[PDB]
DNA sequence: CTGTCACACCTATTTTAAGCCCTTCAA
DNA sequence: TTGAAGGGCTTAAAATAGGTGTGACAG
């Protein structure tokens, strides 16, 4: 008996190794979409318009890609940053691409007594309203962290694959309902 | 034997003595600080974290004995950043594997309400503003329990709820002479800081009492407002359990649910991306500076 | 009294949630 | 006076990494 609610993917974090050392001053000077403030942060901040994402490019050749709404979009965006870096004169490669984190969200559309949930599911729950309005639920199977709000809105994070977000939500729904 | 541990254990004891805690609390808090220091993650932490850890260990001890110490009050006494206190507290509870009891609202109502200097007349507290301490505590507690039953406490800071409830209890005990006094003027004469969310909590509590008033025919006919409802608070609290059940029976929800009109759902676009599509040279070239753009930038940095 | 060692943990990127808390501005 | 509105923080995840805080080791 499924809930009939499908969590929406909000953000994907992926990594890739461009397999060569990079001169960040050269990238900042010769790219249009690069932001570089070494005294503030040691990496280049690069942005492309489609898929709309942000990349962090390190002098080691390692790269982090953020903001995509699908694992496919994250891969296409990562390949585009690699192609920008290649055109800038570097012998960049596309090695060890990996989805590292996925964030999902949904609404159960009924209020939640967080003060009651933290008592019945204490071993997984942390609720400190002097610090944060949501209850932090650390699910073991799958290993997902959920942020549960009084509104019934739920944030799911820490997933490596899409199925882990869906599995964690189907697990929490009967706990929240009854 | 560590110099920062010795300093920490001494600070733990000094905090307990300043707080005038029962004698047993000191030992328990000292043992938590020692337990904390055995973990490598705490041993290698910044001296600022080791300073707020003093407060975390005393707060955990107070929470287990229902002693109503707030995180805000500890940080004020320790001259500590609340955010550093927040991250250290969450870390040490998780690290020591503790099931820390929640803040005891009933005991906070007693301690916080008693600090309101309204029990004796003075140049700043006129005769008509002086109230009985027992009458004050009893009505404040009933208004805090109402706020808790009507979803005004869940996910919020608890102290501004008690500030709003103490003010409303005080006004409702002599409505004819106290309705001209605002929340800000009240906290100033009672000599208590005004918490920023306390005005929002007040307006929510007045709207809840107005929905309850709709359940009594003789009050529904008066077409009450947030000002005229105050003289009937005594009457509404007399039947709070019954009026709350009747209001839910006929939509009573957390304020963040009713409602969010400014929301956009058409922003997400349909996705047909495979991640394997060709990437043309023209698609990439638009992200490159031209030779002129490079020269103009270089000259401007020289 | 230094060097090594193994942690912490600042800067930053993304995204949702609800609350807080500040500046800014309006009749 | 008293609010609304808007910006920027709190919480969770995850990788990327230099510089440096912090204390217990060997030598
Ligand atoms: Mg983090």
């Amino acid at each position: 008996g499924p809930s009939g609610i499908v969590p929406q993917l909000q953000n994907i974090v992926s990594t890739v190794n461009l397999g060569c050392k990079l001169d960040l001053k050269t990238i900042a000077l010769r790219a249009r979409n690069a932001e570089y403030n070494p005294k503030r942060f040691a990496a280049v901040i690069m942005r492309i318009r489609e898929p709309r994402t942000t990349a962090l490019i390190f002098s080691s050749g390692k790269m982090v890609c953020t903001g995509a709404k699908s694992e496919e979009q994250s891969r296409l965006a990562a390949r585009k940053y690699a192609r920008v870096v290649q055109k800038l004169g570097f012998p960049a490669k596309f090695l060890d691409f990996k989805i590292q984190n996925m964030v999902g969200s949904c609404d159960v559309k009924f209020p939640i007594r967080l003060e009651g949930l933290v008592l019945t599911h204490q071993q997984f729950s942390s609720y400190e309203p002097e610090l944060f309005p949501g209850l932090i639920y650390r699910m073991i199977k799958p290993r997902i962290v959920l942020l549960i709000f009084v509104s019934g809105k739920v944030v799911l994070t820490g997933a490596k694959v899409r199925a882990e977000i869906y599995e964690a939500f189907e697990n929490i729904y009967p706990i929240l309902k009854g | 034997v560590s110099r920062s541990q010795q300093r920490g254990l001494r600070r733990v004891r000094d905090l307990c003595r300043v707080l005038q805690l029962p004698p047993t609390f000191e030992d328990t808090a000292v043992a938590y600080y020692q337990q904390a220091y055995r973990h490598s993650g705490i041993r290698a932490a910044r001296l600022q974290k080791k300073e707020v850890l003093v407060g975390c260990c005393v707060l955990i001890t107070c929470r287990q004995h229902n002693w109503p110490l707030t995180m805000g009050a500890i940080c004020t006494l320790l001259y500590a950043d609340l955010d550093v206190f927040s991250s250290t507290y969450m870390q040490i509870v998780k690290l020591l594997g503790l099931d820390v009891p929640s803040l005891c609202l009933a005991e906070l109502v007693k301690t916080y309400c008693s600090s309101f200097k309204l029990f004796q007349a003075s140049p700043s507290v006129p005769a008509k503003y002086v109230e009985d301490k027992e009458k004050m505590l009893s009505r404040t507690m009933q208004l805090v329990e109402l706020a808790n039953e009507t979803w005004l406490v869940t996910g919020r800071h608890p102290l501004p709820v008690i500030t709003a409830a103490t003010f409303l209890a005080w006004q409702s005990l002599q409505p004819a002479d106290r309705l001209s006094c605002s929340l800000a003027r009240f906290c100033k004469l009672a000599n208590v800081d005004l918490p920023y969310p306390a005005s929002s909590r007040l307006q929510e509590l007045l709207a809840v009492l107005l929905r309850m008033a709709e359940q009594l025919a003789w009050l529904r006919v008066l077409r009450l407002d947030k000002r005229s409802v105050v003289k009937h608070i005594g009457d509404l609290l007399q039947h709070r359990q019954s009026l709350v059940r009747s209001a839910f029976r006929d939509l009573l929800l957390p304020p963040c649910m009713l409602k969010s009109p400014k929301r956009i759902c058409p922003v997400p676009p349909v996705s047909t991306v495979t991640g394997d599509e060709n990437i043309s040279d023209s698609e990439i070239e638009q992200y490159l500076r031209t030779p002129q753009e490079v020269r103009d930038f270089q000259r401007a940095q020289a």
